[PDB]
């Protein structure tokens, strides 16, 4: 169970990041980091997939309600991946993440306070900052950490986040998937390097799973061991 | 620019009123102010009129609208935070239903559990659009005198 | 487990292809 | 700057294509728009013309275009939000797939489970040119009137 | 200090930060709670190993 | 062991949080904090202590 | 030149003919320019290297005692699959790419 | 945030609110002009409308 929860992020992820780790900011704040770069980051074979991430928090003007909300640009494995479950509709295929839709994801709650009626939510258009975008999907979600007091947040395809209402480059993150059941220490050095190559410096900055998955893996497992092994003891000395 | 001069006999009031509401407020409507630094003493007055050049502040458009309060006493300083009701409308013979007990199926159908003569309820679909902090107003959907279930609703079901 | 399906009529429709914009 | 002036017998629109579209948007090709504050209250016009020259907010270029609404009881205060529908061809007796089921294998080629009147689900691989905001106008491999498990599909899942 | 609850209070607090402030803007996270929680856990945990131990025992 | 590495905050924090929550900006970038309000915080009984907490980034 | 805040760029123009109308005025263009053809000699693979410094580059290979060893190489040339070598390293040797250990047999 | 309840004691021993008007917000105690009676005691300590000590 514990293990499903936190091997539901799967195998692996490389999100990539500027500055220097988490605590920096202007370093942080430039980001010499083109969605082109993930091309030949794709280009590994190793690789089993990779991908964009990007978010931004903007005024939502609606009818009659009008408040800001987080947004999330993102690709269309997130909630797949993630596995988060939806309140309605569905994620998008990834001919429609190339087709700029004005579809997009919310909360629950951001429905609740949206929509008193309860009205149905597909094909509905809100304006996101200030591009009207057509509603469709919406995602229940898949922990409680009712402690987190979550607010206002919403997805994209960040193809049309980062594209026509950012238009920038440079996203938050690339999330970087290796396939093969291939070791989390290896070769994220050689991204590194790799980093060191298509960038003239050293500006990889990222964090990684397996490493701390496989720990914890040997963590539990002894648990088991302590457990099992104790209690077996105990039982043959009944 | 040697100096300013001010008249502070009159002290007109911009009432930023969001986009959303613009279309509504009709000139003559009866408003109301209250300051935050006296939390208990209401001013009132007519509205004037509404400016038809708005100004934003980044997201969401708003239109200004001016009373014209009398200013006794020296008080009110210029620049003074102002919150504002401005008469929405003064509907009246008109039944409205209390939050707690509407049903709002679909997303827009509202079902009405209510009792009847017969003292078995019986729910109907009402319209509403206009609704208040308290209530939402139902200009149709439910005969007068209609007695309705606050709790525990049930359609079909005799008290 | 219930095999349950959502599921449509298709029918030879219309196209409404327009998109939108602020 | 003394004073400024306007002329509100008709107004004009500036709806913002993104640069992606307007390659399209021939002269001429029917139009309407509605505001946010009325909700449902429609109005429509033929598109007038392209500006020439761009302006952008940070990330993206987009490019204006305009009407010629008609304006009666001195409704629409300036620069009032307006959602705008444009409208690009109504290909018709055709199908279109909704995208909720879709399968698309390598990219190009299209696997679609679908119910048959077995009760037994299955899919079938299909050709499709033009694709929707909503949905795929599908061209061949698929007949109409066939059932389609647009939720939780799989192939060969007799329900 | 005390020995007093983070339940209470923070609300109490909730209302001061909404008064000596014009409007609730302070939106603070729990403390000790969350240690209440954990603390109820593991010795939750010592529970299950030590019952099931000394239930073993008393097998034997 | 690992209860007193928990407990070792004083018991266990309520850090300001002048905007929403965590993922919050502008709201949050806004902040009428005042280290004069500690006063009053303070005032009462049950808090042992309060504290001021600020950082940022410098050359 | 006009940076962009970080790294600076170059323009360089065109004269594409414009029948039908078409292309409006700032719309964004993704552009391929054609560099050039830097034939006879050998390229080797990214992950293969090993590079020191920044400016040294170590190279583990393969000898035919089937003993690695290493030799240091000038590369100027990239490319998004592999790098141009002009020297440090002879023709039809074997290059240990994966898991390479300088001085290492296998 | 206009509205003011006030759960006090009564002799009967049963507790009950009542809405006041308050004005000044002095940095120690609120000053209460109407609304509650003077000698009333106050339940400032974990009080419930309606409920008898």
């Amino acid at each position: 169970m514990v293990l499903a929860d936190i091997r539901s992020i799967g195998t692996n992820t490389i999100d990539v990041y500027p500055g220097k780790d988490f605590g920096d900011d202007d370093p942080q704040y430039q980001q010499a980091l083109k969605y082109d770069d993930l091309i030949a980051i794709q280009k590994q074979p190793w690789v089993a997939s990779a991908t964009p991430a990007v978010s931004q928090n903007l005024r939502l003007r609606y009818n009659n309600v009008d408040v800001a909300a987080s947004a999330n640009g993102v690709s269309g494995d997130y909630f797949n991946v993630y596995g988060m479950t939806f309140s309605e509709g569905n994620t998008f295929n990834q001919e429609q993440l190339n087709g700029r839709a004005q579809v997009v994801v919310l909360d629950s709650n951001t429905r609740r306070q949206l929509f008193p009626h309860k009205a149905d939510v597909v094909g509905e258009v809100i304006l996101v900052g200030n591009m009207p975008a057509r509603v469709i999907g919406v995602a229940e979600e898949k922990q409680s950490m009712f402690g987190s007091s979550k607010v206002l947040r919403v997805w994209l395809p960040y193809s049309t986040m980062s594209g026509r209402v950012m238009g920038q480059s440079w996203l938050n993150s690339i999330t970087v998937r290796v396939k093969e059941g291939f070791d989390s220490a290896e070769a994220e050095q050689q991204l590194t390097r790799l980093l060191s190559l298509r960038h003239g410096k050293k500006d990889f900055f990222t964090w990684n799973m397996d490493g701390v998955l496989k720990t914890v893996e040997k963590t539990t497992r002894t648990l088991q061991l302590f457990l099992t092994l104790v209690a077996v003891i105990s039982l043959v000395v009944g | 620019n040697i100096l300013t001069l001010a008249d502070m006999s009159a002290m007109l009031v911009k009432a930023q009123v969001s986009e959303a509401d613009v279309i509504h407020l009709k000139p003559g409507q009866k408003a109301w102010f209250t300051v935050l630094g006296d939390q208990l003493t209401r001013y009132e007055g007519q509205i004037k009129d509404v400016l038809p050049t708005p100004e934003k502040v980044n997201d969401a458009i708003f239109y200004y609208a001016r009373f014209e309060v009398p200013n006794p006493n020296g008080l009110l300083r210029l620049d003074m935070t102002a919150q504002v009701h401005i008469q929405l409308t003064d509907v009246k013979n008109v039944l409205t239903i209390p939050l707690s007990a509407l049903g709002d199926p679909v997303g827009d159908n509202r079902y009405k559990v209510k009792l009847l003569r017969n003292g078995e309820t019986r729910e109907r679909e009402v319209t509403i659009g206009a609704r208040n902090d308290t209530d939402v107003e139902i200009v149709k959907g439910l005969e007068a005198g209609d007695e309705v279930v606050i709790g525990e609703a049930k359609p079909g079901a005799a008290q | 487990p219930v095999p349950t399906y959502q599921t449509l009529i298709v029918r030879p429709g219309d196209l409404q292809q327009s998109v939108l914009a602020t």
